[PDB]
RNA sequence: CCGAUAGUGAACCAGUACCGUGAGGGAAAGGUGAAAAGCACCCCGGAAGGGGAGUGAAACAGUUCCUGAAACCGUGUGCCUACAAGUAGUUAGAGCCCGUUAAUGGGUGAUAGCGUGCCUUUUGUAGAAUGAACCGGCGAGUUACGAUUUGUUGCAAGGUUAA
RNA sequence: AUACUCGGGAGUCAGACUGCGAGUGAUAAGAUCCGUAGUCGAAAGGGAAACAGCCCAGACCACCAGUUAAGGUCCCCAAAUA
RNA sequence: GGUUCGUGGUAGGAGAGCGUUCUAAGGGCGGUGAAGUCAGACCGGAAGGACUGGUGGAGCGCUUAGAAGUGAGAAUGCC
């Protein structure tokens, strides 16, 4: 009935993924995949990705009518961290998060 | 022998928590807010168990008043002439008939005037 | 210089109210039958929607 | 046709066929409980009492003797180390009305 | 338990009109306060709004003993550094008597939200006239 | 050996301080407050 | 102990000045792998009450096996040749079908032996019965020149 | 006696890594499954990563893979919220939404009353005094030998053994 | 209705204000130092707007019962436009 | 079992208990699902204790005694 495709920690910190998928979430697959393709951010290209990944799945997994999706569902969970240390003034280190992202993309019918 | 602190700790700080069911952001998820909210909670709700009769017997006394002054008696003159006549029904059960039953609220009003 | 107090959620998630991107301005051309921005040339068709190249 | 009766400290106002909570009276479940403090009879004719209407009663079988919902009462005096829990049930008995007489 | 609470729009709200002429400016407020909160009635609930619309009419014949015409001031602060302006009671009966009677009773009003709708339902007219006649005012006498 | 009652009064259990206030010898565990008999190992020698 | 444990030595960090709280050693209680504060130490437990009082219990004990009849007295008990078998037979015969505490006088090396795989079932001298021995076993079977033995003793 | 913050500093290639000119200081880090049967094949993707299919008792056991709490981050929505001045609850309380360990039930809360966190330290702290960002784990009257006193038990003008 | 005696275990040795009686001070101080009583300290509740030390009064728990204290009764705000 | 007088409380004295790990002994539960974990409107005067369902996948209660590395919200605590 639907299809999910998941892209398991992606080096893109949540925030800035979630600020995109925000645009497609509700959306039917044509006009999100343009969305994507016309959002100038890191984020898009992959959540492209996922969201095609997700079509493919509903057609030839599931025998869906690809004309007729909707994305059902969208979220971005948080992946494992990468600690990182930047070199400040006066010998202190400063701790930098290299975030990772889970990107859930669900597609279905209508 | 040694005793690890292993889910006695934990079995404790959940309950407080749940207590905290329902309270603004952090009360509601952290033991040590919620410990203070909840400590805070059954003080007032023990201040308040003896608050609730004043407030209510000021209610019952404020509609007795309203319904006395529409018999051309204040709530003063009323009580006094209740007291006199021997009438020993209490201010809630008053305020209810002043509300629900005023004819029968009219002859208690009648008894008081006779009585004064 | 320093915050004096940490933000409570509410208080950060309403501050972001505004932290969010528009929907490009796009549009389904004709030659092409797919989407684009107006006023750009659709690559699909691989010209100007309107203006041959 | 209602009366006010008193009991236990309180006074009450009741129908026929009414369910009211009460103070823990002596009591099983299939007794009668007679009420003999009745302070107004209403309804068509006010009998009023000075305090009590003379020969007057209410009857009532007891439905249940229970305890109601677990309250706990916590008092606490702030930077004295000093905190008092205790839990509490109030003990109960379930009358339905049979008549006023 | 068994005490009787109002709902709103339960209890039949009245419009009353009462004439300001010759009271004193308390006393007619503090009777009217009254009425706005609907102490008057036994289905009086402290959290509802059980009170009667009040119409008062020649307000600018409302009372004031002693010197209170000159004396009683009315201060106004803007906020703005030294932005505190006055008025005498006696001035304010003269040109703005609807802005007197407002101040006196919403002194005399629950300082809150029910407080604010309680002051919603108080009309106050400097001469004889009101054009409220469609909510049918009957009289009120102090 | 699974019914062993020792003497009724023989036995006694040990008092613990610093378990928390509800006990009487939380906290300060029974010393007070401040001054030398306060300290570990505080105390004057004996005479 | 903080003396006890590895390292220690220096103070981590200046008393004053770096904003975090003093410390004296990183073995320190507090610290992670630090100190036990106080904790067990190698200490015997053993304390014995006054012969008279140890006397008593064991006359104590056995008077109680006699009250409650679990006390069942055989004239001979010895075995040709070590056989758990014919022990487990025995028992039977006696029809113990519990735990039981064995006393046997002559030497009786077989009796041991014969007894020595089967669970609840313990065999002594004589010399060697104990309170915690008779209070461990429900039955005690006891060979009469053990009695005469334990008499002989109290 | 400990059971992975414990027990050795070290359950693991540890006096290693790392720090220091050097003496010296000195970590972190255990668990797929009974068995690799460790996912053929198809699909999207450059890959990563997914979705099927298959193995298996289980894959929400998928090569760091028993369990998987809390902080923290999200998606969805039942009730409330844009005239209000709030230590955030509590007491009263409509309305709306539910239906339980079945109880004078659960969720939410228009509006009304009351209401200055916790701890420490103080004559006195809501304190414009101290401490705590949050959650978790760890983290403080112990043992030995003496003294004394109370309780208990045995024996009693006796009682008791030490090595 | 307690005293006293003998044992085991303490904590306390920064006090505060109010009234009264004194000193010091200026017949100043929320000053200071004694005496004497009270409250706080270690005391919640009601009043004094708010307000440890003032006025009233002592919280074992529950009640949508009643009577009073100081203080109050035109409205905020319960009770007299006595 | 009644009667009478009591039951605010810091330092502090006194008492009775709850719960944690381990041992003994009795007696049990558990792949027809142990511990742990999650949820709930249940029970006790308190510390606390059950029940039911999910997850979990193999150990764990109870009774009476015994022994303690036995209870954390604060240490500019340590990780
Ligand atoms: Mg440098
Ligand atoms: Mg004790
Ligand atoms: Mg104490
Ligand atoms: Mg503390
Ligand atoms: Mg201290
Ligand atoms: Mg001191
Ligand atoms: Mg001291
Ligand atoms: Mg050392
Ligand atoms: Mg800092
Ligand atoms: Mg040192
Ligand atoms: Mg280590
Ligand atoms: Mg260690
Ligand atoms: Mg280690
Ligand atoms: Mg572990
Ligand atoms: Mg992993
Ligand atoms: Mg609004
Ligand atoms: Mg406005
Ligand atoms: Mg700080
Ligand atoms: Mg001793
Ligand atoms: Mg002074
Ligand atoms: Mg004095
Ligand atoms: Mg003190
Ligand atoms: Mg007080
Ligand atoms: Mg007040
Ligand atoms: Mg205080
Ligand atoms: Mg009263
Ligand atoms: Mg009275
Ligand atoms: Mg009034
Ligand atoms: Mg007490
Ligand atoms: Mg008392
Ligand atoms: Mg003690
Ligand atoms: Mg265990
Ligand atoms: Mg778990
Ligand atoms: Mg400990
Ligand atoms: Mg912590
Ligand atoms: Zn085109």
């Amino acid at each position: 009935t639907s299809a999910k495709a998941v892209a398991k920690t992606v080096r893109i910190a949540p925030r800035k993924a979630r600020i995109v998928i925000d645009l497609i979430r509700g959306k039917q697959v044509g006009e999100a995949i343009a969305i994507l393709k016309y959002t100038p951010r890191s984020a898009s290209p992959i959540i492209e990705k996922v969201l095609k990944s997700a079509i493919a799945n509903a057609e030839h997994n599931y025998d869906l009518d690809i004309n007729n999706l909707v994305v059902e569902e969208a979220f971005v969970d948080e992946g494992p961290t990468l600690k990182r240390f930047r070199p400040r003034a006066q010998g202190r280190a400063s701790a930098i998060n290299k975030r990772t992202s889970h990107i859930t993309v669900v597609v279905s019918e209508v | 022998p040694r005793v690890k602190g292993g889910t006695v700790t934990r079995k404790r700080r959940k309950k407080i928590v749940k207590l905290a069911k329902g309270y603004y952001g952090s009360k509601h998820l952290l033991f040590k807010v919620a410990n203070q909210a909840v400590m805070k909670s059954y003080q007032y709700a023990y201040r308040d168990r003896r608050q609730k009769k004043r407030d209510f017997r000021r209610l019952w006394i404020a509609r007795i008043n309203a319904a006395a002054r529409m018999q051309d008696l204040s709530y003063s003159k009323l009580m006094h002439g209740l007291k006199l006549a021997g009438i020993d029904i209490n201010r809630k059960m008053l305020a209810d008939l002043a509300v629900n039953d005023i004819a029968s609220f009219n002859t208690l009003a009648d008894s008081a005037k006779k009585a004064l | 210089a320093v915050p004096f107090r940490r933000t409570s959620k509410a208080k950060k998630r309403k501050r972001r109210t505004h932290v969010k991107l528009q929907l490009p301005g796009m549009n389904e051309c004709s030659n092409c039958g797919e989407y684009r921005l107006s006023h750009h040339v659709c690559p699909e068709c691989g010209q100007y929607d309107g203006k041959d190249v | 046709m209602y009366a006010i009766i008193e009991t236990g400290g309180k006074q009450i106002k009741v129908e026929a066929g009414q369910e009211i909570y009460v103070e823990k009276l002596a009591g099983e479940v299939g007794d009668v409980v007679t009420f003999d403090k009745v302070l107004f009879v209403g309804g068509d004719s006010a009998k009023v009492g000075v305090p009590f209407v003379e020969g007057a009663t209410v009857t009532a079988k007891v439905e249940k003797q229970g305890r109601a919902k677990k309250l706990t009462v916590y008092k606490y005096k702030p930077k004295k180390n000093y905190h008092k829990k205790q839990g509490h049930r109030q003990p109960y008995t379930k009358l339905t009305i049979d008549a006023i007489n | 338990r068994t005490t009787y609470m109002a709902k709103p729009g339960e209890v039949e709200r009245k419009w009353y009109v009462i004439d300001a002429t010759g009271v004193s400016l308390g006393r007619l407020s503090s009777e009217v306060a009254s009425i706005l909160r609907g102490k008057n009635k036994p289905q009086f609930t402290p959290h509802i709004d059980t009170g009667d619309f009040v119409i008062i009419i020649n307000a600018g014949k409302i009372g004031l003993t002693g010197k209170k015409a000159t004396d009683k001031i009315y201060y106004r602060h803007s906020q703005y550094p030294g932005g505190l302006k006055s008025r005498t009671a006696g001035e304010m009966r003269t040109n703005n008597p609807e802005k007197l009677l407002e101040l006196s009773i919403k002194g005399m009003l629950p300082k809150n939200s029910l407080g604010r709708q309680l002051f919603k339902k108080l009309h106050v007219y400097g001469g004889s006239e009101h054009e409220h006649a469609a909510q049918q005012p009957e009289v009120y006498e102090l | 050996l699974h019914e062993l009652k020792p003497s009724e009064g023989s036995r006694k259990e040990r008092n613990r301080v610093g378990r928390g206030t509800g006990s009487g010898n939380g906290k300060t565990s029974g010393r007070g407050h401040k001054g030398q008999k306060a300290r570990s190992g505080g105390g004057v020698r004996l005479g | 102990n903080r003396s006890e444990v590895r390292g220690g030595g220096r103070k981590p960090w200046r008393q004053k000045g770096t904003g975090r709280a003093r410390q004296g050693s990183i073995r320190s209680p507090q610290w992670r792998g630090g100190g036990v504060v106080f904790g067990p130490t190698p200490r015997s437990y053993a304390y014995k009450l006054p012969k008279k009082v140890r006397r008593l219990a064991i006359k104590s004990i056995l008077s109680s096996k006699v009250n409650e009849e679990k006390l069942v007295v055989l004239e001979g008990l010895t075995f040709d040749a070590p056989k758990t078998k014919e022990f487990a037979a025995f028992l039977k015969n006696i029809s113990v079908d519990t735990k039981a505490l064995i006393v046997v006088a002559g030497e009786s090396e077989n009796v041991e032996l014969s007894a020595r795989n089967l669970q609840g079932i313990t065999v002594i001298p004589a010399e060697s019965i104990s309170v915690l021995e008779v209070a461990k076993h429900d039955k005690l079977i006891i060979t009469k020149a053990a009695v005469e033995k334990v008499e002989e003793v109290l």
